[PDB]
RNA sequence: UGCUCCACACAAUAUAGAUGGAUACGAAUAAGGCGUCCUUGUGGCGUCGCUGAACCAUAGCAGGCUAGCAACGGUGCACUUGGCGGAAAGGCCUUGGGUGCUUGCUGGCGAAUUGCAAUGUCAUUUUGCGUGGGGAUAAAUCAUUUGUAUACGACUUAGA
RNA sequence: AAGCGUUCAUAGCGACAUUGCUUUUUGAUUCUUCGAUGUCGGCUCUUCCUAUCAUACCGAAGCAGAAUUCGGUAAGCGUU
């Protein structure tokens, strides 16, 4: 009775789109797209995280599902207030993707003693979990 | 436990070579788990062993060893140049070597 | 040519007793460094005035930077170049943020679409289009439509390993 | 040239439900069900308001935005085929020998048996593809009608019928004898 | 980092998978390739079929039994692309090629073993969309491989046996991931959350 | 006193190269996976990816002797119940009891002198010889013979 | 493509010019062989090329039929 068409949503290259820089002097920081230059290049700015206003290839950029209201061509001061007003950092930090980023950084910084504590604790956690499966 | 490895696994790749002439004095080693020259700078100077067996017993052991050390980085992918006390016998291309953690600055 | 740099090269003829204080001719040059800059200057003064490097002088070499290196602007560039069988003028358009980077894109464009090397190209004029609708190319005009928005289908993720265990997808 | 985005629109009548897979298009109407596989273009179908479907190409060249308008008309024709139908009218032209066309049967296949084409003793046999219906009409002499839900099915079966009557080893500007297509239309356009 | 690495041939480009496998064997890694009939080649089918016909016509003139052999099976077409990337006439290349097994379909014991892919050889990651490609099943059959329909009947048989393996594994993954989820918000769980695990 | 199998005993023999674990859907990639729900769909909603940097495993004289506590689990060893797997099955899933071990938690005893490092030896292949526990009890070739064969070999037949 | 082809450049041709290909002609060269590579033709036998005479399937004509002519794929199979 109803036309059921798979929408197939995507991340859109646009002003106000939020990017996670992978390669460069930033390499893990957040920035906002300020102006699309061409199909492969944009104008980004990450003033709260410290990314300078630069033209960057989209191939050293990973668009995120975060957007916020932003006029095209907005300067750093304008971008800074709307970044803080829209709570871009908080919305990013609560997502599972950013949590996994912090988890891999937390794991890399473990000492030898801390890793040993992880082992003893993971055996304590698995003792209750495995007897949970047996009785259920 | 069941793991006792105090070294890092490694493969003997080849000798240092041009297109047509090789240099047996220098071996090329792939360290399991490095892919960047700046990661290979960690292992510079570390003692490499190649461990192999023989039927004839030498000094109470049927196991022999050749000792080398990492001397510098090779290429862009974590391959390291290594010089052994006696050059590796070129049949060990693809064989496992043990890259140790000593001498240690870490 | 890590980047092109724009220089002003001001030069003059060598002063003589009969005609001291010559006319102080100046050009804008796109070059990788100040050596090529001074070289290209004399190459163009040959095309106009009766002077060469021996009978001339370089009075000033000043690098010119963008007044606003971080605002995207529409650039119109006129290029006279040499084909394999003749000389041709053409006018192209590049969307970018600086004159030096548009020239970098332009030299890539000539060498890619016309096989014209840096050797064969004469940058006639690099002019930013001041207001919209004086942009005459559809490959730049398509980037000036209001509320522009496009996706990037078929994302290819460069793995750091030779073997992967997941059959990776291309979503984005 | 690489256009940023090129766009086509597919109107949907009220009785038609269009369900899009990855790219398998299904159009279900009054006259049956037509499905098509479109895995070979890399387009994005999106629905607007249940009577207007949109198909898009992002970052496409000349040869590929051309393929955007072909998939528009393929979906259009399947939709038109389940509402108005597709009906082809063919005539029989022959100079001397009458052309004898009759629907015969061999193991449930229902061939178009053509006889006496230019005095040939050879029997011509054109199968009917599943989903086509063929009737010989009346009030017009020596005319055959091919009907079905999909234009692809019916036009190919008309082409199969026309091509089998090709005159060999003769000047075909004089020996014009053969079954030809006269009118391509819809089953219900009144 | 596995004692035997098993690559699923499906979706891969034949030459780029052959470049990786050649260098993998030469470094001492044992490699097993399965489902070689779903390998892919860039270019349309007819173009690649012509390239095989040019290869078929070259043979020793005075004795065809000693000339270049023209192997039909897609596993041996892939193996033919591995040779030429390996110094096969040397004893080191002979020892390398001993570290290779290539198969049509997925035979035992590899049916119940983990399969990997090579993202630099995957066609969906490598080829520009819209560019045509050839499948090694159709090419091999079109030049005389006799076992496409046999492998298909056994491959679909394995998929049925494997889909219902994944059916009960989904049920067991559900039960395990439930007790682990309940184990959260506990004392031990919140300590491992600070230590990253 | 020949052969074969099973077990453990000593020697040799080698090693294309163990040093925690080859950790199993299928398809698509202009799409999917997981979970949940409903009217069971080419369905709705949520969630995930953006790499395996994972997951499992992992502490003890290369991992010893012993005391409890909690719990009825985890894992190993043979034995075992039933089913499935012929593409190269030769493996997978089970069932029941027995015997260990447990680092899930709390204790006690031992380790040293390999002297400041020396692979500091822990594997699986092949072969002999031995010991004790089962099992079986042939052919082929030459020579003779045939001519469906044949230069010779070969082939094809017959002979207690 | 100036003309021929009843008219009509290009069905089939095609002047004046001009661009090539081939190595089955003959020239031109003298690099190899003069302590020798047996020399013309024919017979015999195999294979290859395609610039296709025939045979298969076609396209075109100044193709009504017939017989032809031009052209395509094609050397599979023949050519006394
Ligand atoms: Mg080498
Ligand atoms: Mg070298
Ligand atoms: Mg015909
Ligand atoms: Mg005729
Ligand atoms: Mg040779
Ligand atoms: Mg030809």
């Amino acid at each position: 009775t109803d036309s059921i068409v798979k929408a197939s949503n995507w991340r859109l290259v646009e002003v106000g789109r939020v990017v996670l820089i992978k390669k460069g002097q930033s390499a893990g920081k957040l920035a906002a797209i300020v102006e699309i230059i061409d199909q492969k290049k944009v104008l980004i700015d990450g003033p709260k995280a410290g990314v300078p206003r630069q033209a960057i290839n989209l191939g050293q950029v990973v668009l995120t599902p975060l957007t916020f209201a932003l006029p095209r061509g907005a300067r750093t001061a304008t971008v800074s207030k709307k970044w803080a007003a829209a709570a871009v950092c908080e919305k990013w930090a609560a997502s599972s993707w950013a949590k996994k980023i912090a988890q891999r950084e937390r794991r890399a910084a473990l000492t030898d003693f801390e890793r040993f504590q992880v082992m003893v604790l993971r055996k304590q956690k698995r003792y209750t979990v495995k007897k949970a499966l047996a009785k259920a | 436990a069941e793991s006792h490895r105090l070294y890092v696994k490694g493969k003997h790749l080849s000798y240092q070579r041009s297109k047509r002439v090789n240099n047996p004095n220098v071996s090329l080693i792939k360290i399991e788990g490095v892919a960047t020259p700046q990661d290979a700078q960690f292992y510079l100077g570390k003692r490499i062993a190649y461990v192999y067996r023989a039927s004839k017993e030498v000094r109470g052991s049927k196991i022999r060893v050749m000792w080398g050390k990492v001397t510098r980085t090779h290429g862009n992918s974590g391959v390291v140049r290594a010089t052994f006390r006696n050059n590796l016998p070129a049949k060990t291309f693809g064989a496992s070597v043990r890259i140790f953690l000593y001498p240690s600055n870490i | 040519m890590a980047h092109f740099k724009e220089y002003q090269v001001i030069g003059r003829r060598l002063p003589t007793e009969s005609v001291p204080e010559p006319k102080l001719f100046r050009m804008r040059i796109f070059a990788s460094n100040e050596v090529i800059a001074k070289s290209r200057y004399w190459y163009f003064l040959q095309k106009l005035h009766k002077v060469k490097k021996a009978s001339g002088e370089i009075v000033s070499i000043n690098q010119i930077n963008e007044a606003h290196p971080t605002k995207v602007k529409n650039f119109g560039v006129w290029v006279r170049y040499d084909s394999r069988s003749g000389t041709h003028n053409m006018y192209k358009e590049i969307r970018d943020v600086s004159r030096v980077a548009a020239v970098e894109t332009l030299y890539q464009d000539m060498a890619a679409r016309h096989r014209a090397r840096f050797r064969s190209i004469h940058i006639l004029k690099v002019a930013e289009i001041e207001k919209t609708a004086d942009v005459k190319r559809q490959y730049v005009k398509q980037f000036l439509t209001k509320d522009l928005k496009f996706p990037l289908p078929h994302r290819v993720q460069k793995s750091t390993k030779t073997f992967s265990y997941k059959r990776p997808s291309t979503f984005y | 040239m690489k256009y940023i985005q090129t766009e086509q629109q597919i109107e949907v009548p009220e009785g038609v439900t269009v369900s899009i897979k990855s790219r398998i298009v299904k159009v279900v109407g009054p006259r049956g069900t037509l499905t098509k596989n479109l895995k070979h273009i890399d387009v994005t179908f999106t629905k607007v308001n249940n009577q207007l479907i949109k198909v898009a190409v992002h970052n496409g060249g000349r040869k590929h935005v051309a393929a955007l308008r072909t998939v528009k008309s393929l979906v259009d024709n399947m939709i038109t085929g389940v509402t108005k139908g597709y009906k082809y009218k063919m005539r029989y032209v022959y100079a001397h020998f009458p052309i004898n066309v009759n629907i015969v049967e061999k193991d449930g296949a229902k061939f178009i048996e053509v006889r006496n084409f230019l005095g040939d003793k050879k029997i011509r046999n054109v199968p009917v593809r599943d989903g086509v219906t063929i009737e010989f009409s009346t009030n017009v002499k020596d005319e055959i009608v091919l009907s079905g839900n999909s234009v692809e099915d019916v036009s190919q079966n008309a082409a199969d019928l026309q091509q089998i009557c090709r005159v060999r080893n003769k000047d075909i500007r004089k020996f014009l004898d053969g079954i030809y297509v006269s009118h391509k239309g819809f089953i219900t356009e009144d | 980092v596995e004692p035997v690495v098993v690559i699923d041939g499906k979706g891969h480009l034949v030459g780029r998978l052959a470049s990786v496998v050649a260098k993998q064997l030469l470094n001492g890694q044992k490699i097993v390739v399965v489902r070689a009939e779903e390998l892919n080649i860039s270019g349309e089918f007819f173009r690649n079929k012509l390239k095989y016909h040019d290869f078929l016509r070259k043979a020793t003139a005075f004795n065809k039994t000693r000339g270049p052999f023209h192997f039909r099976a897609p596993s041996r077409i892939f193996y033919k692309a591995l040779r030429g990337m390996v110094s096969h006439k040397t004893a080191r290349g002979k020892a390398a090629l001993e570290r290779l097994k290539v198969f049509e379909g997925i035979p035992p014991p590899y049916d119940k073993k983990k399969r990997v892919v090579v993202p630099q050889a995957l066609r969906v990651l490598r080829l520009k969309p819209g560019r045509k490609y050839t499948t090694l099943g159709k090419l091999s059959t079109s030049v005389g491989w006799k076992y496409e329909d046999v492998v298909a009947k056994l491959e679909a048989k394995r998929k049925v046996s494997s889909a219902e393996y994944y059916a009960k594994k989904r049920a067991f993954t559900k039960k395990v991931a439930s007790a682990n989820a309940t184990a959260a918000e506990s004392d031990v769980a919140k300590q491992l959350a600070a230590l990253g695990y």
